[PDB]
């Protein structure tokens, strides 16, 4: 039914607007794997985060047809929805590469 | 695994 | 845009 297109490591963040902090997403410090997950029926994208030690998901949040991608740095890259602003703090350049392609490539295709 | 798409 | 985190946040 639906296709995992890429899997990084990374501290997944949501930001506190009320008092300017980062918080991690979940309520826990720590690492997530966080997946790019393509519904190949209908041709829709979002991006889901279990953080490593609880499996409790940390983030489940769509990818919207437009959704501007900001990579703050080379570890942090951030986009924002309605609510909230998401963060993810990647643990390697590399992760955030093929992640970061991987919603490039999910937005062309959407 | 994901949860359901909500 | 905020800013990236403080890596005492993290």
């Amino acid at each position: 039914s639906e296709q995992s297109i890429c899997q990084a490591r990374a501290a997944v963040m949501v930001y506190d607007d009320a008092n300017k902090k980062w918080v991690p997403a979940g309520g826990s410090t720590g690492f997530s794997r966080v997946h790019i997950y393509h519904h190949t029926g209908n041709n829709t994208f979002r991006v889901v985060g279990r953080k490593i030690q609880d499996h409790q998901v940390v983030i489940n949040c769509a990818i919207p047809k437009g959704l501007k991608y900001n990579q703050a740095t080379q570890t942090f890259h951030q986009w924002r929805d309605a609510r909230q602003v998401y963060g993810l703090n990647f643990g390697s350049k590399e992760d955030a590469n093929v992640f970061a392609s991987a919603m490039m490539h999910a937005l062309e295709v959407l | 695994w994901p949860p359901p798409p909500t």
